[PDB]
């Protein structure tokens, strides 16, 4: 189940990085 | 056929949710 | 036949148009709060109402008159000082006539004898 | 699956739909004023007309001064006592009529100015002569901005309206036409016209109005007429801030379905300028293109029509949109550069023909208008 | 502190303040407090004054029936 | 005047950029917050990862902060730069 | 105008309470407000007259205590 040359990248975050990213968007 | 006929009322009660809305639903079915 | 108009409306429906608990005796709390407003030092007229008073009352003498913030505070203080002296004089002219309650007639005499009526 | 979200296409005239246009204007209409603090101004009529003359639109149309209506021509719809009160009341003898002031709703929100009877006579005469010229075939489009009083009723004055001239015009149209369709794009509901023709199938009254807690309160979707007039009174309730694309995607399917279902012989179009953005009392977000697209779309059907101007309480915007609508009826699009008129100082700061929409929320959701147009289309199935 | 779920659509369309046109207006019944969207029951006003607004789920206090 | 009131959302550009700046400042200078971004750095820089790496990265992010906090799965796809954000607050516990 | 009733009935009681008064008639308040305004227009007429003397268009606490000085009463901590 190895996913080589991946294209979908996941960022797991708390409220701080989420609110920072929401302000960026 | 029979099972849906006997199971219609309490599955309707489950779909209604709030007991006040089911009370008014039974009031509607009584007024009919 | 005398008649008068009060509706003051030529047409009706103007809105629909397109255009056990303790109780201290009567008098008991008052002396407790005589002392509260006497040991205290704040100014007893609310600043926003009094500020608005000085603005609305000064406009007729001169148009567009601005007041320094400290200027109205000097007025606030001077007026409270003026009224507490007049009210001591009131209490004195009231206790004169075998009374505890004051009545305006007390303070028209208090002003008349001080020479501003 | 009835409402479709479509962007507002640019207004294009049809060169194969040339219409003889009759213009009804009495130079006096403007010299009347409701009051000092009043929003309704008949002065908007003559600055609209000054834009017609200075655009050179009088060379493509005939200007008429309609004969003012007498007392008993007004009584074709209204009662004798209401017209008798209207023709006799002045601001001087207002105390002599106190019972009639509250009886006929005249004195507050419909004030007594001393040119009231003459203003109503000009409006009613303009509407009736436009309908008469449509009847005899002397013109294909009759333009009369002097009227539009769609709120007036049989024995009352409401909504700054005293003489319901639109009912008189539809009455004059009914003597020669079997089916007359009345379209009201005024932001208020055409309660007087709909109430007048509620029980008849000869007149279909369609109203595109804001329906909230707004004047006149009538205009629920369930109001479809009673008796023989059932499903012959279409009410389209709208929310605040409807823009040009939304209003077009509501107006064009409904009017198209009425056209191919009711099949009228004459059309009366109430062009209320209070549907425009920035109105004093209106709450819509229509630009002048959005207001005039209704007039251009109803012009495409070829039915002999009577363009009658109604509301509009900011004079500049209603004058500009009436000038653009009038120019559209001559199969021309007026350039967005105003000519020099005597009221040029109103149209600042750009002094152009355009009425700019506000950036306020179009709260008319597609689901709500889809349900509204679905029930309207379902009610229209019985009008064949 | 929970979300007022509309009865018919079983959703609350709160919107996002970047697409406020995605927010559907919601009102509550004045009797049983059942929240309804402004589009699920066909309504354009919010019923701010006048009579209390009644949601469609309540049994009528007055009905007319045909004799036939 | 330039945009015919269609640029009203740009009236507070200074305040929103200031708030973004403040959020970045408390983003690096908070305990149990900067190591989450360090784990994001290790996940993004080291490509060719299987699923099991993704779950252990998820619980390793979870173990950094409190048990009552909210997680967010901000998915990015190189093709199309499409950022899907998912709410898994107290869901993987 | 609107602010003359802004001098409220408890405030007048507070002035009276600071003044040692136990019982107060109901008719005290409005004519006491009148006595307050006659005093205010007098003092501010003097203060503003001092203000347009100075080629000025604001009155100052200095001008207030100056008017008070003319009227006879002096206030401290407000300049002067
Ligand atoms: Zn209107
Ligand atoms: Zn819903
Ligand atoms: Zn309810």
């Amino acid at each position: 189940g190895i996913i080589q040359n991946r294209s979908i990248f996941n960022l797991f975050a708390n409220t701080n990085i989420y609110i920072f990213f929401r302000h960026w968007t | 056929s029979l099972n849906e006929e006997v199971t219609f009322f309490e599955k309707a009660k489950r779909y209604i949710g709030n007991k006040h809305l089911y009370t008014e639903f039974l009031k509607i079915l009584n007024l009919y | 036949a005398r008649t008068k108009q009060t509706a003051r409306k030529s047409t009706g429906g103007k809105a629909p148009r397109k255009q056990k608990p303790h109780r201290y005796r009567p008098g008991t709390v008052a002396l407790r709060e005589i002392r509260r407003y006497q040991k205290s030092t704040e100014l007893l007229i609310r600043k926003l109402p009094f500020q608005r008073l000085v603005r609305e009352i000064a406009q007729d003498f001169k148009t567009d008159l601005r007041f320094q913030s400290s200027a109205v505070m000097a007025l606030q203080e001077a007026s409270e000082a003026y009224l507490v002296a007049l009210f001591e004089d009131t209490n004195l002219a009231a206790i004169h006539a075998k009374r505890v309650t004051i009545m305006p007639k007390d303070i028209q005499l208090a002003r008349r004898i001080r020479g501003e009526r | 699956m009835v409402y479709e979200a479509t962007p507002f296409d640019p207004i294009t005239v049809k060169p194969s739909d040339k219409r003889r246009v009759a213009y009804f204007y009495d130079a006096d209409v403007g010299n009347y004023a409701y009051g000092a603090g009043h929003p309704m101004k008949p002065h908007r009529i003559r600055m609209a007309h000054s834009l017609i003359m200075n655009y050179g639109l009088y060379k493509k149309m005939e200007i008429y001064r309609a004969k003012p209506a007498t007392k008993q021509e007004m009584c074709q719809f209204h009662t004798d006592e209401y017209i008798d009160f209207l023709s006799r009341v002045t601001p001087d003898n207002l105390e002599m009529f106190k019972r009639e002031s509250v009886k006929f709703n005249v004195g507050d929100d419909c004030p007594v100015f001393d040119g009231l009877y003459e203003y109503c006579s000009i409006s009613g005469g303009g509407s009736m002569e436009g309908a008469a010229r449509l009847n005899r075939g002397k013109c294909d489009v009759a333009v009369n901005y002097a009227g539009g009083l769609h709120h007036a009723k049989k024995s009352e004055a409401s909504g700054f309206c005293y003489l319901n001239d639109i009912v008189l015009g539809i009455i004059e149209l009914l003597r020669y036409h079997p089916r007359v369709l009345y379209i009201d794009i005024d932001v208020h509901h055409g309660d007087g016209v709909e109430e007048a023709f509620y029980t008849t199938d000869r007149v279909m009254t369609c109203s595109f109005h804001k329906y909230g807690e707004f004047f006149p309160g009538t205009g629920e979707l369930r109001d479809i007429g009673v008796g023989a007039g059932k499903n012959y009174a279409v009410n389209v309730p709208l929310r605040d801030g409807i823009d040009d694309a939304t209003y077009r995607s509501v107006f064009e399917p409904v009017i198209k379905k009425i056209m191919e279902w009711y099949q009228p012989s004459a059309v009366v179009l109430q062009c209320g300028g209070d549907s425009l953005s920035g109105d004093r009392l209106g709450c819509f977000n229509l630009s002048m293109e959005g207001h005039a697209n209704c007039v251009n779309y109803v012009k495409s059907f070829g039915i002999p029509m009577m363009v009658v101007g109604g509301g509009g309480y900011t004079m500049r915007n209603v004058a500009r949109t009436w000038c653009f609508e009038t120019g559209l009826l001559n199969n021309v699009v007026l350039d967005k550069d105003l000519p020099y008129n005597e009221y040029y100082e109103y149209y600042g700061p750009d002094y152009k023909l355009s009425v700019r929409p506000s950036n306020m929320f179009n709260v008319n959701t597609p689901e709500y208008l889809d349900k509204v147009m679905t029930n309207i289309f379902a009610n229209l199935e019985n009008t064949k | 502190g929970k979300f007022l779920i509309c009865y018919k659509c079983n959703q609350t369309r709160l919107g996002s303040w970047s697409h406020p046109e995605n927010s559907r207006l919601i009102m509550t019944c004045d009797y049983c407090q059942t929240p309804w969207h402004l589009d699920c029951v066909p309504r354009a006003s919010f019923k701010n004054l006048g009579s209390k607004w009644k949601c469609p789920l309540h049994s009528p206090t007055k009905v007319y029936k045909k004799i036939h | 005047q330039a945009y015919n009131n269609k640029a009203f959302k740009l009236y507070t550009i200074d305040k929103v950029t200031q708030s973004l700046v403040k959020h970045a400042h408390t983003l690096m200078t908070d305990a149990k917050t900067a190591e989450i971004m360090a784990l994001f750095v290790k996940d993004r820089n080291a490509s060719t990862t299987s699923a099991k790496d993704q779950i252990i990265y998820r619980l390793q992010v979870r173990s950094h902060m409190s048990n009552t906090e909210n997680m967010f799965r901000i998915e990015f796809d190189k093709r199309t730069l499409h950022v899907s954000i998912q709410y898994i607050a107290l869901d993987d516990l | 105008r609107d602010n003359i009733q802004g001098i409220t009935k408890p405030a007048i009681r507070r002035l009276a309470r600071r003044g040692g008064v136990k019982r107060i008639s109901g008719l005290i308040y409005e004519e006491t407000r009148g006595v307050l305004k006659v005093f205010l227009e007098n003092v501010i007429r003097d203060a503003v007259t001092y203000t347009e003397h100075a080629k000025r268009k604001t009155v100052t606490a200095m001008d207030v205590v100056y008017a008070l000085k003319r009227q006879g009463r002096t206030l401290y901590g407000f300049g002067g």
